[PDB]
């Protein structure tokens, strides 16, 4: 439950899937790591909770947005996380 | 839904 923050140098792909979101009612959360992808190379592990993405809570966030936001970030992708 | 790749 320890947190830390993350911001990936881009560009995409930033190397991960998700699962999660408003509307799987469950917290959005690393769900597979691309072997060498940017994201492992931050050691963000799989089960690790997404809280943000840009400084926008994660929380209220569809499956969907939180997608897309990562998707069409600009420049590099700044995340905080909940290690699981 | 679907694995999608980020």
């Amino acid at each position: 439950m320890s947190n830390y923050s993350v911001s990936l140098v881009g560009p995409a792909p930033w190397g991960f899937r998700l699962q999660g979101g408003k509307d799987f009612n469950m917290p959005l959360t690393i769900s597979s790591l691309k072997d060498g992808g940017k994201a492992a190379q931050a050691n963000v592990r799989i089960g690790d909770v997404v809280l943000s993405i840009d400084g926008i809570n994660a929380q209220g966030m569809t499956h969907l947005e939180a997608q897309n936001k990562i998707k069409g970030c600009t420049g590099s992708l700044n995340m905080t996380l909940q290690r699981a | 839904d679907q694995l999608i790749d980020l």
